[PDB]
Order: structure tokens, then C-alpha cells, then sequence
């Protein structure tokens, strides 16, 4: 399945305040009203970066894995937010054919629709997010909404794959030039994917 | 703030100074932009109490003395409508807008009481209906004519004032020059500005940040292609102001020329001061530049007559001595050129030459000897 | 004035001859909270150590490294650094800091070094000859001594061949030292691989224990993050100074600002890329930076021919900043503010022109527009005129140009 | 070395050039003026207001100097003048008669 | 056609765009000149045959 990615996907490029102000940036964006891979614990590629996307009722999905083999061969990201407590780590876990839960480490830190948006550029692994109340079934809502970073990791692992750990979606980044609206209270209010039609060219 | 870019900045000679010399050359010479289009009488006019001008209003364009400065309505109309720590200031200018605003009180306050004699010489007062028959006599048009309509001039001149604070008040774009420019300006500084956050082939943007880091040897490379490239910004920064304030003299000069021709006489240069035969023209402020209120004497309804070059009486051929022949389709009469008044044709009319076998489409009829 | 025209005698003008820039007073280093400091009291303070044989390794990451503790210290007898100052490391991040600890006896300290032979360097723990980082030792002697002797701690007597750089060997195999194979049996020239130290408190000092801390420093493809400490000061408003918030450096004047940050935001932007604001890494508040006041610095003068007197107008500045005059050009000192209007002479800017008159002394005035007048307007009265003149006025215009002619490549290469 | 002294000669001599150019076109500017007020002024009698001096223009004669051209504008300025009561027309017989 | 090389160009900012914009507003001028000299009346008038 696919859905469309009407405007989401634009975060916080960075923790410079601007008010009033039109700037212009290119980064690794979600290309406005491209297509989103709509799920209802596949194994996915991380090119350059991931948009993902979760809509829930009752706390399904639970956290991530990212790395490159998975396979207790190379470090791996295990993000987990079990019941109350985010768990962050990094170790060279052994993970099993179908990660679920029931129905060498660098790194470890402890603590309706959710946007998050994971990219690693060298070596850190930058984790944005929003969460916004919601009443839609089959689809992400049309709307504008922007980013905040949350999370800013040192952990140096590469990744090249990652995996869900439980209706949910995902996008890729791409390097695009975007124009920002920054309001009066440094917020983004609106977005121009500045290579979508003539007219925002 | 930094010595060593300093040091290293020297070594390029006089690079800067004559930068700076030519944007104080550039500045100089806007003041005397100014001076030379406004400053063009000597004495600072003012109106009387009377606004007794035969009837036409110009409380519109005349000093309102309970306001912000002493301006018009339509000068604060034009006023409303027009819209740092980095080495870059903004000189103010020599002459403030009270300034402004009183020389062209003075400009109009010395055309309305006096006409084009405060140019020439002495402001000599003169009644405006009488100004205006001789702007009248100006264009061809004989002085009884505004005397027996006087009333009806008056109050197209009221109108046409009226439109025009309505257009103002209603088209921003009405000043699209003067807002242009000043975008420009902002624009160039913008991107002057700009250009310091680029990197011109060093490892970075940040003079601090270079020198911070790296050892002396290689920081001083890197300082130098920050300078090559910040020294070529300012360069091209100066040429395109250079080149902009050439256009704004070119403009300036205009603008002083049709205050002279325009403001301070009655120019005979066709479309110089708009369309129609000019009558006279009103100076307004405004920020960065001029408005010229022209009001100018348009014929409006027309009628097809016929027409000769001469008529024959005795054998002799009578020519008009100013005006045209021209027929209703039974009778001759003489009427000048730009308006409609029919005169019949008598020895004071029409001047002799020569006899009627040499001029071609000659007509009889008979010239009536006082 | 003189110099920054080349001459000697100067004409009457307003010349600019330099700049005014006020210098910063004292200099503020603002850095966050220092907070995650790294554990090393875990590896010097820990009750029990490792045998060398079985050297302990700490990894030190993600943290703030106070070296000082360390470098300060009158705990250590041995603090060695190779390649490396600690004060420096202060200054330093890396990906990963590593601690290895161990019990040797005293004799033995001089073999935890690069290039260096004997039981320890050659089976136990080896440096590499390229060693960058810090050997620091202790005596232990009131921690790792018995009266009856404590043999817990161990070292490799025989191994087949020395260690590499930094390997560590806990295998008990029985050492091999002829050509029967020993099959894990202990014999003739079958030995038991490790022994243990005899650690009695009245051991001489060269036999009795002590306790060593290596300190290796890694740099890999991956995020530095174990930094100094990097002290921060206290920082003063609304005066000029140099600071250095997180990343950033510059000079300014700090003020309270009116700005309203988001929570993850820390430098302000104005819209031609200028820093605005900082939120203060370790006060939740936003300083607006104005850059400090500053200016050219213009000299009206009348002709040296006239006079050597002159005033300075310092351009868009207070008059607190730098007979004074605070006009809309800026702060005027040495002119003497007149209330009569004359025309202008030394244009200063403004509506303000500046002149040398009379005992005599320059003046600053708002300069005059022309005599005031009225013309006796009125709806039947003309003035005609009965007389008159001929004037001969004189225009002057430049036609062209001197034609100069330059060579390139002479100029250029000659 | 010598590269990084040419880079800086040329840049000096475009610079020169620039000037130059931008300068000589305000001369060519000033010396079409010139030519026009020979044309209108001294080769005939201008009616433009305040083209030929202050006052109502009667004759210019020209003058060389260096790099250039000075105008002896010769015009009529009135000095001495009376006020008088007027009148727009006057009545004779009923009728108007205007000067 | 070089992607390297543009890369690098775009390390000095504006120093391409503002020469674009430059030659643009040349162009808009020429075409302003031609409209000015010569569209100075309003309709198309014609001579009799
Ligand atoms: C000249 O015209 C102005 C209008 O342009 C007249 O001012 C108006 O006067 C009336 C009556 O007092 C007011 O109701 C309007 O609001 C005024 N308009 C403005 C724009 O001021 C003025 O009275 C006229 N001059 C004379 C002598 O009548
Ligand atoms: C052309 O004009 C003449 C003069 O205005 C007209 O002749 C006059 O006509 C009026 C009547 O409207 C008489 O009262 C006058 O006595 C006439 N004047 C003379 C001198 O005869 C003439 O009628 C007009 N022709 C046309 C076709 O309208
Ligand atoms: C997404 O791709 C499908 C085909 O794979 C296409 O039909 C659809 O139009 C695309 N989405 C949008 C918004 O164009
Ligand atoms: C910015 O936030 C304030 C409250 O801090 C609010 O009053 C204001 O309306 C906000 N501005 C906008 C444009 O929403
Ligand atoms: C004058 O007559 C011509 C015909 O000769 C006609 O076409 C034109 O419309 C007339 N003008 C007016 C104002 O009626
Ligand atoms: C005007 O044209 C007509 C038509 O040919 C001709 O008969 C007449 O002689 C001409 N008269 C004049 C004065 O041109
Ligand atoms: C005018 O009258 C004369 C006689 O007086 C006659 O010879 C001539 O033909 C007439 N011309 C016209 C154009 O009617
Ligand atoms: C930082 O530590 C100081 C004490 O040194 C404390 O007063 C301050 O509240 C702390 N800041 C934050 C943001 O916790
Ligand atoms: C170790 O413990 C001693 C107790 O005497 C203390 O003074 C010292 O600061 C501690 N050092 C570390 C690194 O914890
Ligand atoms: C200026 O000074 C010189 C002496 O250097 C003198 O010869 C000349 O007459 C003076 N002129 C004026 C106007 O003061
Ligand atoms: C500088 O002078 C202005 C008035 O010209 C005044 O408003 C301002 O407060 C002065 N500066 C300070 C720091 O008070
Ligand atoms: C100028 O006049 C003002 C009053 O308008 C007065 O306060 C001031 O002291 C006067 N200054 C001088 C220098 O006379
Ligand atoms: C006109 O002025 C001249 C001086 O230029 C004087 O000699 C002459 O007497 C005056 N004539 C009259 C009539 O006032
Ligand atoms: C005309 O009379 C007025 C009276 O208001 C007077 O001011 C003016 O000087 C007089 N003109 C002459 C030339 O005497």
C-alpha cells in the first residue's frame, strides 16, 4: 500500500530562531506529496535518512531498531519505550527472527499521532518528533505541522537497515531545498518544496 | 575585530580607501541632487491668509499649519505611501523633509501669488485669474475665454485635484519609481551583507573560527581567500552603486529641469509636462523624490467645419491674421485655432496679400469694413 | 587630517579621517552546565584491583573529563604523559578515553613505559613505542599488604612469546617449556604459567605493592565525547565585551532581551545572517547583542589658511560614548552651538552646517533656507516693474577629459 | 609569487578602467549639456526658464577654458518696480473689451 | 555541465545570481526604451487611400 504525503515531514533544520522571516535551506526533507509506505515487523532500508509516521489507539508500536546486519555482527540502535521508561542503546545485540514484545555496549540512556524523523549524518543520529491529537482512520491528516529535535546522539554506528517494533507509515528524506515561514514566535507555519511545480520554483 | 586580517589586509595598498572614497563621493553628490532640484529660489515665500485665487482651491497642495510639518495633504498622502553593525552606515541627509516641505511651500506659494516672475527676477504679485489668462494667452487661446469661464475652470481644477488625492490614497503603485529605488538600495546592502556568510574557497566562513583553529601558516592562507573575496563584494557593491547613482543624477537633473521649465515658467516643449497644452505645474515632496502636479488644457468636443486658405473679395486675397477660416455651411466666419469662437470676418480680421489666381482652394464670400 | 590627505595645508571642509570604536572592558567565556562527569573515581578508588595479568580496562565516554582532579593531585608518586599535557587535555575531546589499572611492585613501575623490557612489559601489560597518554602509580602497600602475606594478586612468569601493545593474556595454560607436550599435566618442564606476589607491609618499597592507572586516549569516525571541563565566568550587562557563548565568539553589548526562544533553541538570527540574540547556556534567558557603539570620526576645519582650529563630529554616537552638540548626525564637540540661521558653509548634515566666524570660533547652526517673504497678494493689485537691469551671469562646464592612455602589459610586467 | 602580483595589477587596472568610464560618462553627460546650450543659447534665444541664467534670457557668448566651455549669459532682470490697481477688462458700452 | 564545479561555485554566494539579475533588468530596460520612444500615441490612425 501507499498513501500521499501531503505537506509533513518538515522539521527544525537547526536551533537558530527566526521570526517573520522566509528562509530559504536545503537538507534531507520529506518531498511534499510524495509517496509514504503505509503498514498495518518488516525489514526497511535507510538510505539517507526516515520519515516515520504512527497513529495510534492503544500504544502498539514501541520502539526501533537501526544498524546494518542486526544480527549481533555490529552495533545496532535499540530504542524502546517500554510502558514508562525510554531505554536508549547501543550495544551488539543478538536480535531474533521476529523481534516482538509480548502482546559490547558504547551507549545507554533512560528516561493520537506521532511524526518522527530519524537521520544519521556523521556519525549523529539526529531524532525529531511531534505529537498531535488526531481523529482519522485511514490515512495521515492534511495539514502543516513542524518538527522539534528531541534527540541528538554521539553513538558513531552506521546504519544502513532498521526495523519497527510493535498502523504506521515511511518516507525518505531527500537533499531538497525548502522555503521556511518563520512566524512571529520562531515557529514554522508554512513550507514551499521548492522543487515541486514551476510555481514554487 | 581582527588583527591579523588587518595586517594581512594592509598589504592590498589603498584598495579600501578608494572605496570609501567613492561612496563619499557618491553621498556628496545625492546632497547636491537635492540642493539643485528643490533650492531653486532664493527667497522662502509664503502665502497670505487670503485664500482668495478666483476661485480655485488649493488647499489640497498648500502647507497645512496645524500637521506633522508643515506638509500638504497630498504631500502626507505621498509620505504614507513609500517604505547596520557591520561596517555599513547610513549618512542622514543634508537637507531634512521641514526643509523639503518649505522649499516647495515656498515654490508654490511664490507661482500662486506671483506666477513666473519670482524666477526671473522680484516675486510681482498678479491676481490669480489674471495668471491665468496669461497661461491661457500661452497656448493659443484667447483671455476672454477663461474670463467667461471662469467659474467652470475653477471647478475642473477642484475636481482634478480631488481624483488625485483619490488616486493616491487608493494605488500604492501610484510611486512604484520612488519605491523601487529604495528597494534597490535595500537590496544591495542585503546582499553585501550576505556575502559575508559565504566561504569564497576557505575552510570557513568565520574569520574567528579560522584563526581560532589553525596555526598561523595555514590561517593566514585562509584569511586571504576571505579577503580576496570580501574585497571583490565591496567592489562590485561600489561599481553597482556607482552605476545606480549615475541613473538617480541622470533623473535629478531631469527633475531640476522641469522644476525650472515646468514649475517656475510655462514650458512649450510638447509632452514635457504631461499631456494636453500646460497650463502650470505644482511641486510636491516626497521621500527620495519629486512630484510634479501638472495641469495642463485639453479640447474636448469637437466639431467638423469647412474651410479655406484665404477668401476673395474685391480680387484680392484676405488671409486670417491669427485663426482659420471656417463655414456652418452658409456663412464665413474667422475663429482661432484651439477653440470654438466665431468672429465674423471684417479688415481687422484678415490681413491682404497678393490676388486670387495663386492661391489654390481660395473661396469667395465678403469682409465687412468697419 | 593633514596625513590621511598627504599634505601639509588642508581646505576648508568636513574631511573623515578614522574611525571611533569603543574596545571591550574584560572578556566573559559562558559554557553549560558542567554535569556527567566521568568516573574515574571508580578506577583510582576502587577497594580491589586486578592482578596485571588480568589488567582491568575502564571505558571512559560521553562525559566531562576533569583532568585537574587528577594533575592536582598529591595522591600519585609516578604521573607520566607521553605526547600529551593533561592541562592541554582540558582543552581536548575524544571519542573514547580508556583507563587500565593494575597492582605491580615498585621495581616494576619502570616497566610501564613505551620501549621497555622485563616479566611485566614482555607477559603482563605492554606499551606501545609510539605511547601517547598517562602512566600515574601509587603506593597501595596500606590496601594490598598482609602481615601474613596476600597473594592474590598475580603475574605471567612464562609465556611463548612477548605481548603486543595493549594484549591481554589470562590463559592458565601449562607453559611448555621443553619438547613434551604437558597435555594440562604440571611437571618436569610443565609450570604453572602465573605466581603470585608476596605482599607483607615491612617488604622494602621496591617489593611492596602499587596500584597503576593507564590513561589512553581514541580518536575514531565517530562523535568526541568525552571533553574537559572548560570553566565558564560571570557575565556583565550593558557594557561592551568580548564573549564566547557555547560556539560562538563576537563582541557586543549584552542587554535583557525581549525575545521568546523555544525550548530547543539557542542563537537568534537576524535576516542578513547576523547573530541577534543567545539564550545563556547556564541562566534559561535571552541577551539581545547590540554591537558596540561605534563610527566614523569626521573633522571640520575652515582653511588652515584661516585657522588651525577645528570640531569633531562623531557620527551616529551619544554624547556619553566618546561645548558638546547632540545633533541628528551625531555627537558635535568644539563647535559652539548658535541660535541665529546663516547660510551653510561646512554642510554638516541634518539641516546642521558648521562655519568659522567671529574673537573668532567655529559655530554649528541650523542652516538658513533664504530671507522670508510675503508677496502682498490680492485680487486687483499687480506690481509691475518700471526700471530694469543687464546681468551677465557666468556658467561653467567640463567639455572632457584628459586622454590617458595605459599600457597593460608594461604596467604590469615591466 | 609573480601570479599572485599580476592578479593584483590586473585588478588595479580594472578598477582604473571602471572608474573611468563611469567618469567619463558623466563628462560626455556635461558635454551634451554643453553642446545643447551652445545650440539653443548662442546660436539663438532659449525660452526655457533658468537654462540661460536667472532672468529672461537675451544673448550668451562663449569662452573657452580648460577642459571646457564658460557662458556669459547676457539676460533682462527687472528692478524697480510700482503697485498699481488692475482690472481683468473693462466696460464701455455694456460691451468688454480686454487688452 | 559539471557537478563538481558547481559545487564549488556556490561557495561564493551571490556572485552568480546578482549577475543574472543584472543582465535581467538591462533587458527589461531595452524593451521599456523601445516602448517609450516609440509608443508615445494611443491609437492607429491611417491616411485616406
Ligand atoms: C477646498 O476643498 C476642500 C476639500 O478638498 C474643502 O474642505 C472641505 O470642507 C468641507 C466643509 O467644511 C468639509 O466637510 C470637508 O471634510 C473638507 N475636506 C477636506 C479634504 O478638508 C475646502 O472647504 C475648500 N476650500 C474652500 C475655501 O471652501
Ligand atoms: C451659420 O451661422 C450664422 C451666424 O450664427 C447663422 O446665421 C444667423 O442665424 C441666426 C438664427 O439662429 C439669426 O438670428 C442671425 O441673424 C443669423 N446671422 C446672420 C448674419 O444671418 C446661420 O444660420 C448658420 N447656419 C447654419 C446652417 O446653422
Ligand atoms: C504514488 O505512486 C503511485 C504508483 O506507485 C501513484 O499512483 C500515485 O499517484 C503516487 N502518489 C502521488 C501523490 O502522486
Ligand atoms: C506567540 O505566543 C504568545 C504567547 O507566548 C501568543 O500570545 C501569541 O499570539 C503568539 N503569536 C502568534 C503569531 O501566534
Ligand atoms: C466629422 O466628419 C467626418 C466625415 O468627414 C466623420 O467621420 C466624423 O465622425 C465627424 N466628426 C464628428 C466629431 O462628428
Ligand atoms: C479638394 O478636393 C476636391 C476633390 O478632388 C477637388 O475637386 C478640389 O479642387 C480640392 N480643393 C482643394 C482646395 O484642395
Ligand atoms: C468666385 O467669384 C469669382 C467672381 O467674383 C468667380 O470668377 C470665381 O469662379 C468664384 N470662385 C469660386 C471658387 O466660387
Ligand atoms: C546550573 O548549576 C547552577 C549551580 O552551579 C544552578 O544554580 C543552576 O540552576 C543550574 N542550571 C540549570 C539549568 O539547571
Ligand atoms: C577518591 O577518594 C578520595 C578519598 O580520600 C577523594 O579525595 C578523591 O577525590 C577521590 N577521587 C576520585 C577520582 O573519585
Ligand atoms: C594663505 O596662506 C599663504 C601662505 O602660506 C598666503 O600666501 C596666502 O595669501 C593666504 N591666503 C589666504 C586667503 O589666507
Ligand atoms: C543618547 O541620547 C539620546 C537622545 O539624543 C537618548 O534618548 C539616549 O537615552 C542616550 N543614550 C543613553 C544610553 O541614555
Ligand atoms: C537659544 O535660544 C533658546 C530658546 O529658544 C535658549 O534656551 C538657548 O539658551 C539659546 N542659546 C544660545 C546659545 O543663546
Ligand atoms: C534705471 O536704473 C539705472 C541704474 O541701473 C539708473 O541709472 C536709471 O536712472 C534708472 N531709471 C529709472 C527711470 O529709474
Ligand atoms: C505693495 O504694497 C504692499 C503692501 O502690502 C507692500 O508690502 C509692497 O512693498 C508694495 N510694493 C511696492 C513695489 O512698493
Amino acid at each position: 500500500a501507499y498513501t500521499n504525503s501531503f505537506t509533513r515531514g518538515v522539521y527544525y533544520p537547526d536551533k537558530v530562531f527566526r521570526s517573520s522571516v522566509l528562509h530559504s535551506t536545503q537538507d534531507l526533507f520529506l518531498p511534499f506529496f510524495s509517496n509514504v509506505t503505509w503498514f498495518h515487523n518488516p525489514v526497511l532500508p535507510f538510505n539517507d535518512g526516515v520519515y516515520f509516521a504512527s497513529t495510534e489507539k492503544s500504544n502498539i508500536i514501541r520502539g526501533w531498531i537501526f544498524g546494518t546486519t542486526l544480527d549481533s555482527k555490529t552495533q545496532s540502535l535499540l530504542i524502546v519505550n517500554n510502558a514508562t521508561n525510554v531505554v536508549i542503546k547501543v550495544c551488539e545485540f543478538q536480535f531474533c527472527n521476529d523481534p516482538f514484545l509480548g502482546v559490547n555496549c558504547t551507549f545507554e540512556y533512560v528516561s493520537n499521532l506521532r511524526e518522527f524523523v530519524f537521520k544519521n549524518i556523521d556519525g549523529y543520529f539526529k531524532i525529531y518528533s511531534k505529537h498531535t491529537p488526531i481523529n482519522l482512520v485511514r490515512d495521515l491528516p492534511q495539514g502543516f505541522s513542524a518538527l522539534e529535535p528531541l534527540v541528538d546522539l554521539p553513538i558513531g554506528i552506521n546504519i544502513t537497515r532498521f526495523q519497527t517494533l510493535l498502523a504506521y507509515y515511511v518516507g525518505y528524506l531527500q537533499p531538497r531545498t525548502f522555503l521556511l515561514k518563520y512566524n512571529e514566535n520562531g515557529t514554522i507555519t508554512d513550507a514551499v518544496d521548492c522543487a515541486l511545480d514551476p510555481l514554487s520554483e | 575585530d581582527s588583527t591579523e586580517c588587518s595586517n594581512l589586509l594592509l598589504q592590498y595598498g589603498s584598495f579600501c580607501t578608494q572605496l570609501n572614497r567613492a561612496l563619499t563621493g557618491i553621498a556628496v553628490e545625492q546632497d547636491k541632487n537635492t540642493q539643485e532640484v528643490f533650492a531653486q529660489v532664493k527667497q522662502i515665500y509664503k502665502t497670505p491668509p487670503i485664500k482668495d485665487f478666483g476661485g480655485f482651491n488649493f488647499s489640497q497642495i498648500l502647507p497645512d499649519p496645524s500637521k506633522p510639518s508643515k506638509r500638504s495633504f497630498i504631500e502626507d498622502l505621498l509620505f504614507n505611501k513609500v517604505t547596520k553593525f557591520n561596517g555599513l552606515t547610513v549618512l542622514p541627509p543634508l537637507l531634512t523633509d521641514e526643509m523639503i516641505a518649505q522649499y516647495t511651500s515656498a515654490l508654490l506659494a511664490g507661482t500662486i501669488t506671483s506666477g513666473w516672475t519670482f524666477g526671473a527676477g522680484a516675486a510681482l504679485q498678479i491676481p490669480f485669474a489674471m495668471q491665468m489668462a496669461y497661461r491661457f494667452n500661452g497656448i493659443g487661446v484667447t483671455q476672454n475665454v477663461l474670463y467667461e469661464n471662469q467659474k467652470l475652470i475653477a471647478n475642473q481644477f477642484n475636481s482634478a485635484i480631488g481624483k488625485i488625492q483619490d488616486s493616491l490614497s487608493s494605488t500604492a503603485s501610484a510611486l512604484g519609481k520612488l519605491q523601487d529605488v529604495v528597494n534597490q538600495n535595500a537590496q544591495a546592502l542585503n546582499t553585501l551583507v550576505k556575502q559575508l556568510s559565504s566561504n569564497f574557497g576557505a575552510i570557513s566562513s568565520v574569520l574567528n573560527d579560522i584563526l581560532s583553529r589553525l596555526d598561523p601558516p595555514e590561517a593566514e592562507v585562509q584569511i586571504d581567500r576571505l579577503i580576496t573575496g570580501r574585497l571583490q563584494s565591496l567592489q562590485t557593491y561600489v561599481t553597482q552603486q556607482l552605476i545606480r547613482a549615475a541613473e538617480i543624477r541622470a533623473s535629478a537633473n531631469l527633475a531640476a529641469t522641469k522644476m525650472s521649465e515646468c514649475v517656475l515658467g510655462q514650458s512649450k516643449r510638447v509632452d514635457f509636462c504631461g499631456k494636453g497644452y500646460h497650463l502650470m505645474s505644482f511641486p510636491q515632496s516626497a521621500p527620495h523624490g519629486v512630484v510634479f502636479l501638472h495641469v495642463t488644457y485639453v479640447p474636448a468636443q469637437e466639431k467638423n467645419f469647412t474651410t479655406a486658405p484665404a477668401i476673395c473679395h474685391d480680387g484680392k486675397a484676405h488671409f486670417p491674421r491669427e485663426g482659420v477660416f471656417v463655414s456652418n455651411g452658409t456663412h464665413w466666419f474667422v475663429t482661432q485655432r484651439n477653440f470654438y469662437e466665431p468672429q465674423i470676418i471684417t479688415t481687422d480680421n484678415t490681413f491682404v496679400s497678393g490676388n486670387c489666381d495663386v492661391v489654390i482652394g481660395i473661396v469667395n464670400n465678403t469682409v465687412y469694413d468697419p | 587630517t593633514k596625513c590621511t590627505l598627504k599634505s601639509f595645508t588642508v581646505e576648508k571642509g568636513i574631511y573623515q579621517t578614522s574611525n571611533f570604536r569603543v574596545q571591550p572592558t574584560e572578556s566573559i567565556v559562558r559554557f553549560p552546565n558542567i554535569t556527567n562527569l566521568c568516573p574515574f573515581g571508580e578506577v583510582f578508588n576502587a577497594t580491589r584491583f586486578a592482578s596485571v595479568y588480568a589488567w582491568n580496562r575502564k571505558r571512559i565516554s560521553n562525559c566531562v573529563a576533569d583532568y585537574s582532579v587528577l594533575y592536582n593531585s598529591a595522591s600519585f608518586s609516578t604521573f607520566k604523559c607521553y605526547g600529551v599535557s593533561p592541562t592541554k587535555l582540558n582543552d581536548l575531546c575524544f571519542t573514547n578515553v580508556y583507563a587500565d589499572s593494575f597492582v605491580i611492585r615498585g621495581d616494576e613501575v619502570r616497566q610501564i613505559a613505551p620501549g621497555q623490557t622485563g616479566k611485566i612489559a614482555d607477559y603482563n601489560y605492554k606499551l606501545p613505542d609510539d605511547f601517547t597518554g598517562c602512566v600515574i602509580a601509587w603506593n597501595s602497600n596500606n590496601l594490598d599488604s598482609k602481615v601474613g602475606g596476600n597473594y592474590n594478586y598475580l603475574y605471567r612468569l612464562f609465556r611463548k612469546s612477548n605481548l603486543k601493545p595493549f594484549e591481554r593474556d589470562i590463559s592458565t595454560e601449562i607453559y611448555q617449556a621443553g619438547s613434551t607436550p604437558c597435555n594440562g599435566v604440571e611437571g618436569f618442564n610443565c609450570y604453572f604459567p602465573l605466581q603470585s606476589y608476596g605482599f607483607q607491609p615491612t617488604n622494602g618499597v621496591g617489593y611492596q605493592p602499587y596500584r597503576v592507572v593507564v590513561l589512553s586516549f581514541e580518536l575514531l569516525h565517530a562523535p568526541a565525547t568525552v571533553c574537559g571541563p572548560k570553566k565558564s565566568t560571570n557575565l556583565v550587562k550593558n557594557k561592551c565585551v568580548n564573549f564566547n557563548f557555547n560556539g560562538l565568539t563576537g563582541t557586543g553589548v549584552l542587554t535583557e532581551s525581549n525575545k521568546k526562544f523555544l525550548p530547543f533553541q539557542q542563537f537568534g538570527r537576524d535576516i542578513a545572517d547576523t547573530t541577534d540574540a543567545v539564550r545563556d547556556p547556564q541562566t534559561l534567558e535571552i541577551l539581545d547583542i547590540t554591537p558596540c557603539s561605534f563610527g566614523g570620526v569626521s573633522v571640520i576645519t575652515p582653511g588652515t589658511n584661516t585657522s588651525n582650529q577645528v570640531a569633531v563630529l562623531y557620527q551616529d554616537v551619544n554624547c556619553t560614548e566618546v561645548n558638546v552638540f547632540q545633533t541628528r548626525a551625531g555627537c558635535l564637540i568644539g563647535a559652539e552651538h548658535v541660535n541665529n540661521s546663516y547660510e551653510c558653509d561646512i554642510p554638516i548634515g541634518a539641516g546642521i552646517c558648521a562655519s568659522y566666524q567671529t574673537s573668532q570660533s567655529i559655530i554649528a547652526y541650523t542652516m538658513s533656507l533664504g530671507a522670508e517673504n510675503s508677496v502682498a497678494y490680492s485680487n486687483n493689485s499687480i506690481a509691475i516693474p518700471t526700471n530694469f537691469t543687464i546681468s551677465v551671469t557666468t556658467e561653467i562646464l567640463p567639455v572632457s577629459m584628459t586622454k590617458t592612455s595605459v599600457d597593460c602589459t608594461m604596467y604590469i610586467c615591466g
